[PDB]
């Protein structure tokens, strides 16, 4: 594929807390820490 | 009518579901709902007619 532009963010977070990185959600990270827009179109990796 | 989807209240599936999953039902809402009214355009024009 190609894409016009491509944004890398990065950051650390609880093990169990990586489940709200991702569209649309709610939480403490999904609302006041980083939240990702309901029709994003990217990655999303994580790793201990 | 449901269509397939947990409630035939919007508000309902709004608040018990998150978009990614609260979307696929309001998808089939919108269809069965958009058909029904296809529907009666439909009689309407052969009542017309």
């Amino acid at each position: 594929l190609c894409f016009t532009n491509v944004y890398a963010d990065s950051f650390v977070i609880r093990g169990d807390e990586v489940r709200q990185i991702a569209p649309g959600q709610t939480g403490n990270i999904a609302d006041y820490n980083y939240k990702l827009p309901d029709d994003f179109t990217g990655c999303v990796i994580a790793w201990n | 009518s449901k269509f397939g989807a947990i409630s035939s209240v919007l508000n309902d599936i709004f608040s018990r579901l998150d978009p990614p999953e609260a979307e696929v039902q309001i998808d089939r809402l919108i269809t069965g709902r958009l058909q029904s009214l296809q529907t009666y355009v439909t009689q309407q024009l052969i009542r017309a007619a």
